[PDB]
């Protein structure tokens, strides 16, 4: 995705490994089409909360902009309000 | 003859919807005698994540892929079984909108 | 194994892949006497379901035709009718 | 004097039986106080796999195999002591029946 | 090593690479120290567990009268009794 | 800035304890805190083995032995911190009398 993007998700990433449940997330995501059953599983093979959210945006960091976006509105649909604000400044603009 | 690259996108694309209204509560006993898994397979399922509705129904939907070509409309069939008319009526609706549209 | 069934398997291993779970068809294959311990502890150590057929299938290219049987009522007994259905028509026949 | 070979091939035969029948839950205590396996070797046994009673069971009588001569019959009495006398009786008919179907 | 003592490890070299399994045995070894992390990395590094086993008794061989009695004593501790006996016999006084 | 073979040889005398008495599970955010392992290096410690505490525990000291002369002490702290003071104490008292043994 764009660096600024990228910057932004790097920028906030500890706040986001420390309160992100990746299940629902990764729903939303998965929904959307920008998760294959592949990611799921090797991010769900994970036995920790903050190791499987780590490399979610691990995953995450190298994908493109509509990517950025649907974790976006992941983040916003399931409650996280404030990270999805801190996520908010990064979205790339439209076109 | 694995299941087609339709079926799992359909399944995919619908995962939100599928997590949230499908109630696995009856659906056990019907997957069995269709022939879309064996009962050890049910327990790993049944016992997937914490044993909520929603990690059950989640685990279900993507070993679901697994299962063969028909192992999709078979589920569908599942549906209408358990007095799930709703959620199976859009599942076969989208997927018959789905195998009519090509390229 | 025999040529034919060889091939039968090489030009379905990745279909095979897609799908299968080791975890199940190793216990049969076992359980017949044509898949070892130590063989099924080098399955086993693979990260990822497709990685461990991979590994699996790799295994039985290496054995004989009733291995290769072996395997095949092995995906029958486990409900991959249309995988059996795939590896039926190189099953070696008996003369 | 380690596992002979008859054995192994009893435990490997009846894989699919072991792992669909046996109750490894109150077996865990009996397998330490018969000092089958030490502690951490039962704690470790516990987490293989999915931590499922069928893959739990699938560790266990796959690591038995290094614990001794006389640890399939330290097994089986273990069986019995956990008051699943059918699989034990099922175990002891076929090491008795091949032990003396030998050559 | 020495002569009944390396002998007494070819004679039962089967049943030890078939049955241990190094992770246990290895950290008594360390812990008493006739073997390094080098070399228990070396052997950390292989597929199989039988080849585990196979790669630490070739190393054991390597070594000395201690180390065989060390190995000994990890056997013993593990609950590998049948196999601890069967190397009983085998013990130097050197 | 490297770690002294005495250090080293503590760190292997005491392995079966250290591997049997870890607890590593408040461990990593003091660890990376503390500035003693690199996330890359954490990293891999998670995933060690079989992901069993013990070898996670097992690579944790062994990964200890390139990290300096101040490796132990601000281990040794990070146990304090993470409410493992018996085993703290225990590696403190045997390494100054390590130090003090040697002339």
């Amino acid at each position: 995705m764009d660096a600024k993007a990228r910057n932004c998700l790097l920028q906030h990433r500890e706040a986001l490994e420390k309160d992100i449940k990746t299940s629902y997330i990764m729903d939303h995501m998965i929904s959307d089409g920008f998760l294959t059953i592949s990611e799921e599983e090797k991010v769900r093979n994970e036995p920790t909360q903050q190791q499987r959210a780590a490399m979610l945006i691990k995953m995450i960091l190298k994908k493109d902009n509509d990517s950025y976006v649907s974790f976006y509105n992941a983040l916003l649909h399931e409650g996280y309000k404030d990270l999805a604000a801190l996520l908010h400044d990064g979205i790339p603009v439209v076109s | 003859a694995s299941m087609d690259e339709a079926d799992r996108r359909l399944l995919r694309r619908c995962r939100l919807r599928l997590v949230e209204e499908l109630q696995v509560d009856q659906l056990w006993d019907v997957l069995l005698s269709r022939e879309l898994f064996r009962p050890h397979m049910i327990e790993d399922i049944q016992r997937a994540g914490s044993g909520s509705r929603r990690d059950q129904a989640r685990q279900l939907i993507i070993d679901l892929e697994t299962r063969g070509s028909q192992a999709l409309p078979l589920f569908i069939s599942c549906l209408e079984d358990t007095g799930q008319d709703m959620l199976a009526s859009f599942l076969r609706t989208n997927r018959q909108a789905a195998k009519l549209s090509k390229p």
